[PDB]
């Protein structure tokens, strides 16, 4: 990698830049050589990392999304397909870049159950993304494939973590929106939902002071999808 | 700093 | 390059599939290669090329002013800061040159009407400025003669072809005074030149257009605004 004759210390430094500087492909990419060093990312680099490439795909999805529509429109001339399959293939190269450090570095046995449970969720949402814009047999490897990695993550959290943990949380809005949108299953996505929301409120008095602003904004987004599905 | 952000919330 | 293979018609289509998306560096990517096909831009398509490399541009020289003002901050230990400021740098560089190449290759002619002959004279001002920005010393010097250069000679056709009220002779006189005052170090120009624009637009005021009788105002304003600003 071109990251390769930079000190650790530095690519964290000019991804830090680069994050004031809104230049998030250069982020992700500072970051990339940071996690190729071989070392545990702290809890800060970990979400340094994260924000990156969500900044990366989440601006290449909401462009699949306009010209997708555009296509649908022509309900015509080849031009609208051809754009999105070049975007297409941006977002399924960006995809496999994350899912190639998770594999690679980052996914493990040991470490905290937050880092273990953040980079299994982690490996769903990119697995969530290659399945909105694939077909046929890829689709299906990629569905269970997600399905596979948010499960796993929800095991770990289930047994290491209290109900109203922020992460805990986050992986099950996540992985309700994935019954919801990706697998045709809105009565998983709900009851997913509704016995997230339930047992933290039933736990309330595990919510610490550190969780008490990230939580209660999550326990907001599972309430509002419960109030859009029902 | 970024936990929220960085959990990229569906 | 890579749009060789590609239709003038479909890279025009897909400039504009690119912009409704706002992916800019493809919506100019699609444009250079219209432009490589040879044939004149009309008003819609110069336009297009225009507000393609104008959010390039736009996007790096903000991000370059982010980099440089953190970096003076640095007064009050480590060459992060310089070096990134240095990679950003180089790409904005790199993004003026491809459309002064283009300018300069296949856009700047003697044949064409006066519009599209200042449209694209006022361009390769704009995007010399945007260079003089971020350059030093000699081939900083260099890069103002050769902005204000190519102001003077868009200057030269719009006093000679087109009317004092006409938006786009405005425009130019705007932007042209502008570079005086902020790159240039010379007040004694921009105020002439801002002064000379709106006593002969006023003088004409009573022959000015629905069509065009609220930016020739709205930029006219503004030559007055700063002629008050640097007196
Ligand atoms: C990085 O590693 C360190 N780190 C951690 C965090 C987030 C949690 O840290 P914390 O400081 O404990 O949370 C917190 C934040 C903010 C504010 O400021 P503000 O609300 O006045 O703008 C506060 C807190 C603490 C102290 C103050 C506050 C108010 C309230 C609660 C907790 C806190 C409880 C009662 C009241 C409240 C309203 C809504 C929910 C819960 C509570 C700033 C920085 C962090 C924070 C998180 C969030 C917001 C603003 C702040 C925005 C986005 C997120 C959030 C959730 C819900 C509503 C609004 C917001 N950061 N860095
Ligand atoms: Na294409
Ligand atoms: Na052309
Ligand atoms: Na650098």
């Amino acid at each position: 990698g071109a990251m390769g004759s930079m000190e650790r210390a530095s690519l964290i430094q000019k991804a830090k830049l680069a994050e004031q500087a809104e230049r998030y492909e250069d982020m992700a990419a500072f970051m990339k050589g940071a996690v190729e060093k071989g070392e545990e990312l702290s809890c800060e680099e970990r979400n340094l990392l994260s924000v990156a490439y969500k900044n990366v795909v989440g601006g290449q999805r909401a462009a699949w999304r306009v010209l997708s529509s555009i296509e649908q429109k022509s309900n015509k001339g080849p031009e609208v397909r051809e754009y999105r399959e070049k975007v297409e293939t941006e977002l399924q190269g960006v995809c496999d870049t994350v899912l190639g450090l998770l594999d690679s570095h980052l996914i493990k046995e040991a470490g905290d159950a937050e880092s273990r449970v953040f980079y299994l969720k982690m490996k769903g949402d990119y697995y969530r993304y290659l399945a909105e814009v694939a077909t046929g047999d890829d689709k299906k490897r990629i569905i269970d494939s997600a399905r596979s990695a948010y499960q796993e993550a929800m095991d770990i959290s289930k047994k290491e973590m209290p109900p109203t943990n922020p992460i805990r949380l986050g992986l099950a809005l996540n992985f309700s929106v994935f019954h919801y949108e990706i697998a045709n299953s809105p009565e998983e996505a709900i009851s997913l939902a509704k016995t997230t929301f339930d047992e933290a409120m039933a736990d309330l008095h595990t919510l610490s002071e550190d969780s008490y602003k990230d939580s209660t904004l999550i326990m907001q987004l599972l309430r509002d999808n419960l109030t859009l599905w029902t | 700093q970024g936990l929220l952000d960085a959990l990229d919330l569906a």
